[PDB]
Order: structure tokens, then C-alpha cells, then sequence
DNA sequence: TGCACGGCTCGGCCCGG
DNA sequence: CCGGGCCGAGCCGTGCTTT
């Protein structure tokens, strides 16, 4: 569905190509998504390789360390990228000091 | 590398059957059947007791925010600390609510008497539970009297039983 | 302190519980445990994949797995009968005539 | 998903015009007006007025309008630039917002013509903006979202939440 | 194994949702003579019991006797399905469903599972009632439905040649005042002077549902339960039991 | 390693006091705001420890607090545990009384509970409220991780910690 | 490890012999006499929603009602209007509002009041000049109070008066007696717990029996004809988290048993006078009718029992007392800066001057859903006692003295925590004549 | 003390229904020749008048006068209480209490406590009324329906041999017209032209629950409030006046 | 660790007089 | 045909405590 808003945003307000083309869920598989915690202010990059039947994010050690999580209860966000790089903005975060925690205000590519 | 292979990495079941259970006390009987079946756990006292120290502050912490509680209305959120004494929202024309029900007291009182019933419980817990429903229904005395009679009494009750101990 | 719907699995240290076995399987090691799938059913399915639980040794705090590699229960039947359900369709098939759990099963711990 | 306390499809306030739901939908279908506080982009060519980041007669950017807290005067961007953020005629430091009106029948009957979906039943908004700014956000991306059926963050990102195995 | 019709399913419905609306889990008892059932509300405050003699089916053939216990909920819901010009049949095999089937300009097939319930046996003995009034069922209802808009309790006064009933409020006030010479009442029989009261709530839950062309009579005396009965089909009866107030 | 959001969220500012009350010399104080109890133990005590650092650099005093800070930081910490949350660590009063003794920086803050203190009117203090952020880093940081944070003291060649050590 | 005081004897000394003095009393006030009529519902079919709404609002108007027929006794108060019609008044005229006290704010010029009464809301303010301005600084909400002023019709009820119920300066003394009669308070006794002290109640209990050591208390034993005990009398069951480990007798049939065993040593012709408290078994909010029956049996046994309630007025000989437990202290203690537990003194002649024993709903005392407010203190008492501070005092205002008995139970880890000193095994005498405190035994020696 | 004796309860709880939608509580004047009711809109909008002369009711005996004081729900619900064919009678005596007894085929009685409410005395003599147009309930009730969805304004034109109501909206529009070879035009009396506006949610207040043969009067002229008039039994009559709108 | 539970309002559909 | 009775969504508030 966020693939599908994308590409309606993609076509109808900005008046370019669509980018994702998907019909069913096997075909998001090689596109890059965007790990969050709820307590950090930098993001890191993700593929998608694979879907299975559980209610688990599974991904490797690095990724669930770089950030800051330790993998015994704890639950994260993952996000398209191109809809967080069209959507997200500074202007609409909160003013009172917890403004800025659960925003992606950089990203780490390697 | 890793020491231990796996045939599947999402084999089993799905979803946790807690979130298939409506009532509390569906709950608390579905949770003590468990117990009962596993050899190493000894519900018999420790599963009910460490549950009904889980209940009992429900209980407790309701009836004392009872009596001291702020209302509000329903077309405003304006909240007064005392009852207007018109028995009306002073800046509209609506009526007031309580923020504390008085059936957010006793949800859990049935429960906890079932597991006071049923299971071995030190007689301070008993005691407990008996004062508080005690408590819970002298508190309402000249607001709610009991003006309805009944046909049949006696449901093997516990509170009861041990008074005429 | 035990909440009303949340069971208990095992007491302190107490023999007939998780059995410890020393190892890393493809999907734990960070703060996770391994588990039988025959054991996340005979308990009625209270542990799903994912589901954390309060542990005692360790940590504080973990997340069940599936490892087939390992043990499962042992369970005593209603006619009087002795199995050991290692495998998970055996477990799906023997559900309704469990009277007692003599054991819990393992526990892969890194 | 990750939905806020009450759902919300867009960040654009509605006040207490839509209800308890704060449907931008039933309010403009009701003719009602609202007062709330937002940001005002002027049009530097013309001179349209109101919550938008394009003008439509001319398809050119506006820019932020800067209020005086005690005299209402309203300065341009550029304008304000010169004067320091601060009022000359009055003495106090500038704002982005001010409380105004709005009619969201205009303003909804403008976004459904321009992305072409007028299908939508509701349309849920925020009763006031958190941020300093208050600027709110295109009304397009709300009916598109409430279009494909996904809801949005504080930031306006779309997120799902899992718990994570390694 | 039993095969049972029933002529105007409506009724029977109308019947079964009457009885649903105080208790919840009841068991049938099937017997030779007919079908029967009995069951008390959780609160303890009314009894309800009803019979079906084999008078009043058309077909009726059973092994014996056997206890049968469903659903209230799924069974009246099943039954609001039905027409008031179609047959019921209800038929059960060996095993434990129960198969409902209502013929009309068609054949529809349910099956509802089965339950266990503790059969209890409840029985009161004949407590002495001083006084007996028999009254049609509009009278009683539109009594009822005017002393809700005043009180929650509606009281009784029985009088030789004058039977009244009271609902007062807080200031408002309704009473409802007849005799035999009027119109709503067939004969009443009082020993004494009779004075009681009974709540709103259940009085409007088992008042509900009677047509105005029945004959309903009720008997109580002074601070002592409440019996009431009308007749169904010219052979049945219902009862109902309902505790004083104060 | 720049990736949670305590500098940019539990730091709500940095202030100069002055010990009117013993000496009217200077020295440092930190303002705790609500999220930095989500930063964590490890991030808490280091933030302590820089403080003390860039106080040491900067050439000025140590705090030198008034029995009567001691007694109210003690209720302030007694009372956030019994009315809030149970604060996964109970510092026992002696080591709280060691830990104020011994802190050469003013670990301070806003008002984020609504519960009054009794020891009100406190100098050098504009707020007679709970300070959550303050106590919770005071009780999870440099007492519920005292092992790391002397690790870090060794590596790092800093002396005036030895009350920790110790 | 199960002792109840089970075979504790004590006999009475038959070297002295009491006097013969005719039992003359009566209870005038019991919260089980008043009969409150339930509220009935405005429709036929009302709901527990809007019935406990109902409740409170008829208990604040009867509080209002009743304390707004008190203030105007005093012939300085005159021209009383309604706050509704303050619109239609000239603005040279002198008027008096009466009402409750939502709020108090302060500022430069002094202090803001939000005045409310049956018939809308009025603010009021205060020059910080005014005579009276000191009296209403420290007034706390919900109490009624009598605003005298000048109105104005942009709003604000500019006020120069503050008036409170009050005592009266002026009272008739009461006819003297025959022969002198002494009386004894008791509270917070605290039975069961382990920070109690047994031996010296049970040195009093032999000090009642005529174990004296001088003269003069010899002759005050001989003299003593009553006995009053207010509140707390047993150690309770679940008050608090973690209470298990402080408990001795952990029963609370047996602790009502302990207790009615202990009090069963006072000679026969000592009458008692027992109420409940907030760790009895006992109604959760005041006012408390009475002890739960079928768990304080054993002390209803007792002969020359008599139990009251929460609040109770005793009258002996003429002699009027206002016997309390003494929960509303807290309230006042909190709010009224420069009061401290240490000094009950005065925050209990605050609470007379209010004529309210828990003025402000909504703190730390729990208020019951009544339709009549009975905690008003109707007719001025000559004698008035508390408890449930652990701290003894006394002082005299305006004719009537007010006394806080000291407790049984020495301190425990938590007054230790929150700096409260106990002064346990302190008992006041009262003389029964002039109804002010004569003589102050203390046993402390051995608890 | 008085006693008046009315038929058909039907038409009087219905006549009652219309008069509660705008006020809360209203005092009637019992008098010889009628009883007459003038009420106030709490927003001063609406103005409200009645009429019922003693030549309606079947009995009609009282003297001197007094003013009856009630509150307008507990009235209509002891009203909306009587059935299609029940006789409505009217008794006040020496307690303060306003009794309402009902015949039938039992006798029923209601009770109400009488309030003391003020009385505002402003009659309004004829006024300058540019156009009179009469015309069928179910026409204007119609057009009131069809209105409601566009909009919340209406805007009433009548000119010469044409009577034309119409509502605009942002996108929308509706417009009915009338003439006299329409059966609902009865005729049309209008000097010169005229138009005005008026709220809708009003609108459907004074007009929902009238019925298909009335000759309604509607009398209006330029920004001047609108004056509504029907017959009631052919000698009682209501008298609508509504405040225009901008 | 926070979620789980009660209560009030407000339309959209039957179903009946 | 027109008016109620009733469900199903939604939106608010709340979870031991010695003087
Ligand atoms: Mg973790
Ligand atoms: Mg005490
Ligand atoms: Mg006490
Ligand atoms: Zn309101
Ligand atoms: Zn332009
Ligand atoms: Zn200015």
C-alpha cells in the first residue's frame, strides 16, 4: 500500500515516472528501506531479500546494533525510502524538547 | 559461523493465543491450567497468590481515587476538581460525568474471590480480599440501598463461611 | 510478580524445566534463546515465535526461536503412557491427551 | 502500523469544526468555518493569500508571511529579512502564525480537483499544529493517503513497527 | 434420534426469544409427554418454565427421553430467520448437531453444536397466594410502559371489586385504577386486602411480547413472589417467579 | 558515537551558578530535560563525566551544596519512586548522600511530575516540583553503572573520581 | 510466637475505695441517628452514572445551607444578597456573599477568590491593606466563608471584610457541681503491631487500678469515672504494601480480641467510650457509622462498653465534647504554611474556626457519597478531641479547650523516614467541672 | 378548579410536539374563552403564539382565570402517552398539582407539579406584509426536505402570479416554483414584489410534522421576519413568526 | 512494563404499528 | 409509510501508599 501511495504521489502531484511498478509483495524484494529506533536520531539503510510467515523483523547482528538495540524485546520501524525522502520534513516536528527523537535527520550508508 | 542448524527458520505456531482471549477471567483460568499440566511450576499457591498481588492494587488504588476524583463534562473537557452544585457544566448546557466509575472498582472482584475459593492462599490474603469487598459495598450504603429481595441464597460463598467460622 | 494472563514456566533452578545446552543456532545468539516448536505447542500455545519471556540465569529478557536440532518434552499421556515428542507433527497430533509435562524441553543459550 | 493517539491522514489543522473525529470531509461539506492558527504564503506577483505553498492563478511560489504579536501587521519574508525579524513600528520579536479563518469547502474542492480523486469518504486532521512553524501540509497527499488507506507520523513518514530477531 | 415439526415457526420464535431474555445457557427436556424446560437467571430474581405436550405437534416421534442443551443466542437467531407461513423441523441423528429446518417455498438446512449444562433442579413449593387477577395483556403492558416514565418500581393494591396499580416518582405520579365492571378485566379472586411492589425492569423484560388477545393471570399476596401465567396454543403454559422489592 | 538523540535532547542547557551561599564562587550546572530517561545508564554517566571534564577545563569551582539540597534531593528521589515508576534501582539514602558529597558539578533541571516537595524555597533552585530527568540520571547512571564509568575514568586519565573507585 | 494478652489480670487495690457519683450523661450526636433518604432519579430509568453526581452536589449544598445559617448570628452582619442578582444593585450600597471557596490565588495587590453559591460564580478581590487580610491568607478551599464590599459592574467584587464562623467572644459559665468527676483519653493504641508497647499500657492499666505514687494521684484515681478512646485502635490489616513483616497478631479477629482482652482490666465502673479510626475495620471514608460488626465482636462484648461514632458529641453533666479521630489535621498542615505535625494545636483551632473537621474535598481525607453533610460542627462544644498525629498538645481558645492524646505505638521505619516524632504513653485528665485539662501523666519510662 | 374535556389526545400531543420545539417552558392562561399561549425562543429568533377558544372542546367549563405554569417534556411525554382513540381531559383543583386523565378502555392518570414561570407580555399588532401566499403542507414541507441537503439558507421570492423558493450552495442548487395552475398555489395576493431569507434548521422546525390538507399562510415582505399561520379544528390556530437572517 | 477496561454519543438499518 | 430499538464505531478517562 505505501508502494502504491508513492507511485500515485509520483504520477498525480509531481507529474513523473513511477518508481516501484509492484502487484504483489515479491516484487519489493531489492528495494531499500530505513531502520529506526525509538530513541535515535540517525537511520540506517536496508534490502529487502526475502518475506517469511512470522510476526519478526530478522536481519543480522550489525544492523540491529547500529541502532542501539539488543534484540531481547525491543521493536523498531522500517520505512520505504523514497517515501521518507519525499514526506519527511523539519517544519512539521514537534517544538517541546521530545521533538526530535524517532526522526531520521541522517542516514549511514556503509 | 554458528553451532546449531535449523530445518526452518518460521516454523511453529504464528501468534500468541493471549490475544485470543476476551475476558480477564478466561485468562486467569486458561494461565492456571497451564500451570497445573507443567511438573516444575507448583501453581498450588505461589501462581495464585503472586496473581492475586497483581489484582488486589487494582483494587485497592480504584476506591481510593474514588473519593477523591475530579468530574468533567461531556460536550466540554473542562474538569472540576468538586461537583458543580447545579448538577450541570457551568459554561454550557451539558451534563457531568465521573472520571472513576464505580464499576472500574469491582471488575476484578470476581476473579480474585474465584482464585480466594479455590486455590491455597495464606489466610492474610483471604482476609484481604474478604474486608475489601466488605469495603467495597458499605461505601455506597445510603446511595445505593439494597431494596431488592431474592428467592434462593447461599451460592457457596467463602466470605460468609469463614465470618460464621 | 506474575500479571493475569502472563504464565509461569518454570520455578528457580527447579530440575524438570528448560534444560541449559551451551550453542549459537542460524537465528540467535544476540540476547535470544532457542526452542523446540513441539514445546512452543504443548503449552498451549502461549509462546509464539518472537514472544518474549522473562528469563533467570543469563540476562533478564529474551526471544524464543525455532531450533528442530534440539529436544522437545516429554509428556505423560492420559492412559498412562510415556512419549517423547521431539518433532512438531507429533506434537500437533498428541495435543489433546496430555495429563502432565514431566519436562519442558531445551534451551540454546550463546 | 504506527497510527497516532486518535488516526491521523494529514497534518493540517481543523480545529473543532470537523467533531470529535476531526473530519476535514464533514466539515466542508457542512459550509462550517473554522478559526485556528496556521502560516499565510503570499504571492509576491499577484497577491493571493492563504495556506498554500503555490499560487494557482500563476503557479509561482509565495512567501511566509511574519505577523506582529500586538499590532497584526503582516510583513513578506523578504521584507522581514531586512528588519531583523522585529516589529519597527511596534517593539517585539515576529511570528510565522497568527489565528485566522478558513473555509475548507474551497480549499477541498481545490486539492480533488487537482489530484483527480473525489471517491473519498473521510479525511482525518489534527486539531492544532505542534510545531513553531505550524505550517501545514498539502491536502493532496491526505486524500491520497486516505485514498490507498495509510496514515501518518508526526514527521510525515509512514512506518510499521516489529519486533526484531537476529 | 427425534424428528419434531412445528406449525407457524413465528410463534415459536417469538416463544424462544421471550425465554432469552433473562437466562442464557437452558437444557430441553424431551421426553414422551412432550419437551419441557426449566432454568433461573444468574442474578436469582426469576423463574421461568414452560412445556410443549405432544398435543400441539402435528408429527412427533422419540425413542424415549433425552436432554438437549444449546446456545440461547445462536438458537433464537437461527430461529428469526423464519416466516410466519413455513414449518419448523427439528431433527437430531447419533451424533451431537442439531439440525434445523424450516420449509417454506424452500428447504434450508442449520446446524448448530451441542453443550452441556448442569441440569439443577429447582422447585419451590405452592406458596400461599391471597389474591389472583386475571387481565388482558395490553392492559398490563401499557401500565407497565407509563410507570416507566415516572418510577424503576411498580406497586400492586388488591381490593374485593377493585384491583389498582401505583408507580410514584419523586414528584410525578401515575396510577391505573379498574374493576370488573370495565373492559381489561376477566375475574379477580381476593382473599384480603393484598399490597406488594415489583421492579421495572424485569416486569417491562417478561411483559414484553404479549399479544393483546391473551388472557394473563396473575397471583401474589403481601411481601411474597409473584406468580404469573398465560396459555399458549390452548394446552401450554409459561410461569414466571419474580422476588419482592424493599 | 553520534547515533542517540541525548545531546541533542537530555542537554536542555548549560549554566554558570555562583555559591552565594558558601563562597560566591563559580561552577558548572546541567539541566536534564524529560527525554534523557530514555537515553540509558551508559549515556547518563558519561554525560556526568564530561561535565566534570569541561568544568575542569574551564577553570572553575566545585559545587559545594547545602545540607538542605541533600535532605530534598533525597524526598525528591523517595517520592518519584513511590508516586511514578519503580526506577529499576533503589539508591539506599547513604549512598545518595554520597553521591551529592561528592559530585563537583549541579545536576538540575525542569519540573516533569506534578508533585510538590516540602524542603521548598531552596536557594540557587526556581522550582519546588520533581526534577525526573535530574534524579533519574543520578539513580541510573553513575550509581546503577559505577563499573563502566570507573573503566572509562581508567582509560581515560582522569583523577578526582576516586570517591568511585573506592 | 502467638501471644494476644490472653491471661493479663489486674486487680484493684483495696487499700483506696472509690466515691460514689451519680452517672449523669448522654450522647448527643451519632452519624446512626440521622436518617438520610436516598436520592431518587429524575427519570424512570436512571443509571449509577448521574445518582453519585446527584449525591455530592446535595451534600455540597447542604453544606453551604447549613453553614451560611451559622454566620448570620452575629449582629456585625447585615444585608445579605443573592450572588445571582448582583447586576441589579447601586454601586454605593454595602452587601454580603455568601459561598464556597474554590480557589485563592495571590498577587501584588492581594488575593483573587472565585465565590460560588447556589446561584453562579463571582470573583472577589483583597487589599493587602485590609484589617482582615491576615485571617484570609491562610483560609484553605471549599470552606464557607462571608465576603462584605463594594460591587462593581465590570466584574471584581471589591471586598474591605472577612468574615468566618467563628467562635463567639462571649458565653454564660455553667452551673458548678457537687463533687469533682475526672475523665481519661485514649488514642492510636495501635494493638498488634510490633512497634507497640505492651508494658506500658499495661503499667497504666495498673496506674487506673490504684497503683499510685503520691497523694494527689491517689486521690485523682479514686475520683475517675469515664474513659474515652479515639480511633486506631488496632494495628489494621493490608493499610500498606510490605506491612506483613511489621505485624505481630497478623489476624484481625485476633487483634479485635487482643484488644477487647486488654480493656477487660479497668475496674466496672469506668465507662468507655470507643470509635473507629482509619486503620480499624471500618467504613473507607468518614463520617463511619460504626465498626464492622462481624469483625469487632469482641469488643462490642464488653460490659461497660459503649461505642460511638466518627464524629460523636458526648455530653457529661452538661459538659459538651466533640470527640473526633482527626484526619482533616493533614489538610491543614499541607496548605497553611509555617504548620508543623510537631504542633496540633493550632492547625485543630483552625478547623474550629472553619467549623468544618475536613474542609477541602479532594486532598489526603477520602469523602463519602452522602446526600447530608454531617461533619459541620452544629453547636460549639466545651471539649475537643483528636488523634492520628502521634504528637500531644493542648491549648485553650475562647472557652473551649482542644486536646490531641498522644499515641501507643513507638516510632516506626517510616515516621523515621518522614522526620515525625512520636510521644507515645501520654495521657491527658480532664476535669469534668471547668472541662480543662488538669494533669498529664506520662509513662514513657518504660516504652 | 376547572375541567376541560377534549377528543382525539392524537392531535393535541401532536399540536404540543410542534409548540415544545422551541421553547422549554411555557405558562397557559386558562380563561372562558380559551386558552392562550405566547412563548419566546431562547435565542430571540422564533416567536411562537396560541390559541384555543372553548368552541373546540366538547366541554368547557371554568371561571375566572389563572396562568398554568409547566415545563414543555414531562407534558408531551404524558401527551405522546395517549392512544388514537382516547379521550384527553384536563383538571386542575385546589392542590398545585396539574392532572391529566386519560379514558378508555381503562382509566389512566398522570400527575405534574406546576412551575412558577415569568411572563412576558409583548403582542404585536398587524404589520406592513408586502406578499400572502397560502399554500399546501406538503409543498412547503417538500421543498424544505429537498433543501435541507444543499444548503442551510432559503430564499423565499413571491411576485406577481409566482411564488419561487430557492437555496444555493458551493456547488450545488435547488429551485422550486409555483403557480396557480398547481395544486398546491391556492391563490396569491401580492402588491409588489418581494424577497428574503431564512435559516433552514428553523425552517424544518416550525414545518416537520404538518399535515398534507392545510391550507398553511405564509405572509413575508422584504428583510421583514416571515408570519406562518394554520387553522386548527377550523377555530383554533398557530401563529409562527421567524427573524430573518442577515 | 503500558496496555487493558469502563462509559457516553451518534448515526445506519431493520422491523413494526 | 413513518417512527422507534438496537448495534457498531468511535472518543474520553483510570489502575496498593503507615504521621
Ligand atoms: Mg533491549
Ligand atoms: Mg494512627
Ligand atoms: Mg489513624
Ligand atoms: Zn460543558
Ligand atoms: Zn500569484
Ligand atoms: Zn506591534
Amino acid at each position: 500500500k505505501v508502494a502504491k501511495f508513492v507511485d500515485d504521489l509520483l504520477e498525480k502531484f509531481y507529474g513523473l515516472p513511477r518508481f516501484y511498478n509492484a502487484e504483489k509483495m515479491e516484487d519489493l524484494i531489492g528495494h531499500l528501506v530505513i531502520g529506526l529506533a525509538p530513541h535515535t536520531s540517525a537511520g540506517i539503510v536496508g534490502r529487502i531479500i526475502g518475506f517469511v510467515d512470522a510476526l519478526v523483523g530478522y536481519a543480522h547482528p550489525y544492523f540491529h546494533a547500529a541502532k542501539r538495540r539488543n534484540c531481547d524485546g525491543d521493536e523498531d520501524a522500517v520505512m520505504l525510502l523514497l517515501d521518507a525522502l519525499l514526506n519527511f520534513s523539519r517544519y512539521y516536528l514537534p517544538e517541546k524538547r521530545g521533538g526530535k527523537m524517532d526522526a531520521p535527520l541522517v542516514i549511514t550508508t556503509r | 559461523k554458528f553451532t546449531h542448524d535449523t530445518d526452518d527458520i518460521a516454523l511453529g505456531p504464528k501468534m500468541s493465543l493471549y490475544k485470543q482471549l476476551g475476558d480477564m477471567e478466561e485468562k486467569v483460568r486458561r494461565q492456571l491450567e497451564v500451570a497445573k499440566r507443567i511438573r516444575a511450576v507448583d501453581e498450588h499457591g505461589v501462581a495464585e497468590k503472586i496473581l492475586n498481588s497483581h489484582l488486589i492494587p487494582d483494587l485497592r488504588g480504584n476506591l481510593r481515587s474514588f473519593t477523591r476524583q475530579e468530574f468533567r463534562c461531556v460536550k466540554c473537557n473542562t474538569k472540576f476538581r468538586r461537583p458543580p452544585l447545579n448538577g450541570k457544566c457551568p459554561v454550557c448546557g451539558g451534563k457531568i460525568v465521573l472520571t472513576v466509575s464505580k464499576g472500574a472498582i469491582e471488575k476484578y472482584l470476581g476473579t480474585a474471590k474465584m482464585l480466594v475459593t479455590e486455590y491455597n492462599v495464606k489466610n492474610y490474603t483471604r482476609q484481604r480480599i474478604c474486608l475489601t469487598e466488605r469495603d467495597i459495598d458499605s461505601l455506597f450504603e445510603n446511595v445505593f440501598p439494597e431494596t431488592q429481595l431474592t428467592l434462593i441464597v447461599n451460592p457457596n460463598d467463602i466470605c460468609q463461611r469463614l465470618v460464621m467460622a | 510478580e506474575v500479571i493475569g494472563g502472563r504464565p509461569l514456566f518454570s520455578d528457580p533452578s527447579k530440575p524438570g524445566g528448560f534444560r541449559l545446552r551451551y550453542g549459537r543456532s542460524r537465528a540467535s545468539g544476540f540476547a535470544t534463546w532457542g526452542i523446540n516448536p513441539a514445546t512452543m505447542i504443548l503449552v498451549d500455545e502461549f509462546l509464539a515465535i518472537g514472544t518474549q519471556l522473562k528469563t533467570e540465569r543469563p540476562g533478564k529478557g529474551a526471544v524464543v526461536t525455532p531450533v528442530t536440532t534440539i529436544e522437545g518434552p516429554i509428556v505423560k499421556l492420559k492412559d498412562g503412557s510415556v512419549l517423547r515428542v521431539d518433532d512438531y507433527n507429533l506434537a500437533l497430533k498428541v495435543r489433546e491427551d496430555v495429563e502432565e509435562i514431566l519436562y519442558l524441553g531445551d534451551a540454546v543459550i550463546a | 502500523e504506527r497510527k497516532m493517539k486518535p488516526p491521523v491522514q494529514v497534518l493540517f489543522p481543523i480545529g473543532l469544526a470537523g467533531g470529535s473525529s476531526r473530519d476535514i470531509k464533514k466539515a466542508a461539506e457542512e459550509g462550517k468555518v473554522a478559526e485556528v492558527e496556521i502560516a499565510f504564503f503570499k504571492c509576491p506577483k499577484c497577491g493571493h493569500v492563504g495556506p498554500e505553498h503555490l499560487c494557482p492563478n500563476c503557479g509561482t511560489r509565495k512567501e511566509l508571511l511574519w505577523v506582529c504579536p500586538r499590532c497584526n501587521a503582516e510583513y513578506p519574508e523578504s521584507q522581514a529579512e531586512g528588519y531583523n525579524y522585529t516589529c519597527p513600528k511596534c517593539n517585539v520579536k515576529l511570528r510565522p502564525y497568527a489565528k485566522r479563518k478558513i473555509r475548507p469547502s474551497e480549499l477541498l474542492n481545490r486539492a480533488m480537483e487537482n489530484v483527480k480523486v473525489y471517491g473519498v469518504d473521510k479525511l482525518k486532521g489534527v486539531m492544532g499544529m505542534t510545531s513553531g512553524w505550524k505550517m501545514p501540509e498539502p491536502l493532496e497527499k491526505g486524500l491520497l493517503r486516505a485514498k490507498n488507506d495509510v496514515y501518518v507520523f508526526k514527521d510525515g513518514t509512514i512506518r510499521f513497527d516489529a519486533t526484531d530477531a537476529p | 434420534p427425534f424428528e419434531i415439526v412445528f406449525e407457524g415457526a413465528k410463534e415459536f420464535a417469538q416463544l424462544i426469544e421471550t425465554a432469552s431474555r433473562l437466562i442464557d445457557e437452558a437444557a430441553f427436556k424431551v421426553t414422551e409427554e412432550g419437551i419441557s424446560m426449566r432454568a433461573m437467571d444468574p442474578s436469582r430474581v426469576v423463574l421461568i418454565d414452560l412445556n410443549l405436550p405432544a398435543s400441539i405437534f402435528s408429527k412427533y416421534e422419540v425413542d424415549g427421553e433425552e436432554t438437549i442443551g444449546v446456545n440461547m443466542d445462536h438458537l433464537k437467531k437461527v430461529l428469526k430467520r423464519g416466516k410466519a407461513k413455513e414449518t419448523l423441523i427439528l431433527r437430531k441423528g447419533e451424533e451431537n448437531f442439531l439440525e434445523i429446518s424450516l420449509q417454506g417455498t424452500a428447504t434450508r438446512t442449520f446446524k448448530l453444536p451441542l453443550i452441556d449444562v448442569e441440569e439443577i433442579e429447582v422447585d419451590l413449593p405452592e406458596l400461599p397466594f391471597t389474591a389472583k387477577v386475571v387481565i388482558l395483556g395490553d392492559v398490563i403492558k401499557e401500565a407497565v410502559k407509563d410507570a416507566s416514565l415516572v418510577s424503576d418500581s411498580m406497586k400492586f393494591i388488591a381490593k374485593e371489586n377493585e384491583f389498582t396499580m401505583r408507580a410514584e416518582g419523586e414528584t410525578q405520579e401515575v396510577e391505573v385504577k379498574l374493576t370488573l365492571e370495565d373492559e381489561g378485566l376477566l375475574d379477580i379472586e381476593v382473599q384480603e386486602e393484598t399490597k406488594s411492589a415489583y421492579g421495572i425492569s424485569y416486569l417491562s423484560d417478561m411483559v414484553k411480547g404479549l399479544g393483546k388477545a391473551d388472557e394473563v393471570t396473575i397471583k401474589f399476596g403481601n411481601e411474597m413472589p409473584m406468580q404469573m401465567e398465560y396459555y399458549i396454543r390452548d394446552e401450554g403454559r409459561l410461569i414466571f417467579l419474580l422476588a419482592p422489592r424493599v | 558515537e553520534g547515533i542517540v538523540s541525548a545531546p541533542i535532547e537530555g542537554i536542555a542547557n548549560v549554566k554558570i551558578k555562583r555559591n552565594t551561599w558558601a563562597d560566591n564562587s563559580e561552577y558548572l550546572a546541567l539541566y536534564y530535560a524529560g527525554p534523557i530517561r530514555s537515553s540509558g545508564g551508559t549515556a547518563q554517566a558519561l554525560s556526568v563525566l564530561v561535565g566534570d571534564y569541561v568544568r575542569r577545563k574551564l577553570g572553575l569551582d566545585r559545587f559545594k551544596p547545602s545540607e538542605k539540597h541533600i535532605e530534598r534531593m533525597v524526598e525528591e528521589v523517595d517520592l518519584y519512586h513511590r508516586a511514578v515508576t519503580r526506577l529499576q534501582y533503589h539508591p539506599s539514602p547513604e549512598e545518595v548522600r554520597l553521591a551529592m558529597r561528592n559530585i563537583p558539578i549541579e545536576i538540575t533541571g525542569e519540573a516533569t511530575d506534578d508533585v510538590e516537595v516540602s524542603h521548598r524555597d531552596v536557594p540557587g533552585v526556581e522550582t519546588n516540583q520533581l526534577r525526573g530527568g535530574a534524579i533519574l540520571v543520578l539513580a541510573e547512571g553513575v550509581l546503577q553503572k559505577a563499573k563502566k564509568l570507573v573503566k572509562y575514568i581508567d582509560k581515560m586519565g582522569i583523577e578526582g573520581w576516586e570517591w568511585l573507585k573506592e | 510466637e502467638y501471644s494476644k494478652y490472653e491471661d493479663v489480670v489486674i486487680e484493684w487495690n483495696p487499700s483506696v475505695t472509690p466515691v460514689q457519683i451519680e452517672k449523669n450523661y448522654e450522647v448527643k450526636f451519632d452519624v446512626r441517628q440521622v436518617k438520610l433518604r436516598p436520592p431518587k432519579v429524575k427519570n424512570g430509568s436512571g443509571k449509577e452514572g448521574e445518582i453519585i453526581v446527584e449525591a455530592y452536589a446535595s451534600l455540597f449544598k447542604s453544606r453551604l445551607s447549613k453553614l451560611k445559617r451559622i454566620l448570620r448570628e452575629n449582629p456585625e452582619i447585615s444585608n445579605v444578597v443573592d450572588i445571582g442578582k448582583l447586576n441589579y444593585v447601586s454601586g454605593d450600597e454595602e452587601v454580603t456573599i455568601i459561598g464556597l471557596v474554590n480557589s485563592k490565588r495571590e498577587t501584588n495587590r492581594g488575593l483573587i477568590f472565585e465565590v460560588e453559591d447556589k446561584t453562579g460564580i463571582v470573583k472577589v478581590f483583597l487589599p493587602k491593606d485590609s484589617e482582615d487580610y491576615r485571617e484570609a491568607f491562610k483560609v484553605l478551599p471549599d470552606a464557607v466563608v462571608a465576603f462584605k464590599g463594594f460591587y462593581s459592574k465590570k466584574g471584581i467584587f471589591f471586598a474591605n471584610k472577612f468574615y468566618l464562623p467563628d467562635v463567639p467572644l462571649y458565653r454564660k459559665q455553667k452551673p458548678p457541681l457537687e463533687e469533682k468527676v475526672y475523665a481519661i483519653l485514649i488514642s492510636d493504641i495501635h494493638v498488634g503491631s510490633r512497634e507497640f508497647c505492651e508494658k506500658a499500657f499495661l503499667k497504666f492499666l495498673e496506674w487506673l487500678n490504684g497503683h499510685v505514687e503520691s497523694k494527689e494521684e491517689e486521690e485523682i484515681v479514686s475520683r475517675v469515672k469515664y474513659l474515652i478512646i479515639a480511633g486506631d485502635v488496632v494495628d489494621g490489616i493490608g493499610i500498606y504494601p510490605g506491612q506483613y513483616s511489621d505485624l505481630v497478631i497478623p489476624d484481625i479477629f485476633d487483634q479485635y480480641e487482643a484488644l477487647a482482652n486488654l480493656l477487660a482490666n479497668v475496674p466496672e465502673h469506668i465507662t468507655m467510650f470507643i470509635g473507629p479510626g482509619n486503620a480499624d475495620a471500618a467504613r473507607p471514608a468518614i463520617p463511619q457509622p460504626e465498626f464492622y460488626k462481624e469483625y469487632a465482636k469482641p469488643i462490642y462484648k464488653l460490659k461497660n462498653a459503649i461505642i460511638i461514632s466518627n464524629p460523636a458529641v458526648i455530653r457529661l453533666h452538661g459538659r459538651d465534647f466533640l470527640i473526633a479521630h482527626g484526619r482533616g489535621i493533614e489538610d491543614v498542615v499541607s496548605f497553611v504554611p509555617g504548620l508543623t505535625h510537631h504542633k496540633p494545636g493550632l492547625p485543630m483551632v483552625e478547623l474550629l474556626k472553619m467549623r468544618h473537621l475536613a474542609p477541602t474535598f479532594g486532598g489526603k481525607v477520602p469523602i463519602a457519597p452522602d446526600p447530608e453533610d454531617l461533619l459541620v460542627i452544629e453547636e460549639v462544644p466545651d471539649l475537643v478531641q483528636m488523634g492520628h498525629v502521634h504528637v500531644y498538645d493542648a491549648v485553650v481558645y475562647r472557652g473551649v479547650q482542644l486536646v490531641n492524646s498522644a499515641t501507643w505505638q513507638a516510632q516506626t521505619e517510616f515516621q523515621k523516614m518522614v522526620n515525625i516524632v512520636p510521644t507515645p504513653a501520654k495521657v491527658p485528665v480532664v476535669d469534668v467541672e471547668s472541662a480543662r485539662v488538669v494533669k498529664v501523666l506520662d509513662f514513657s519510662g518504660w516504652c
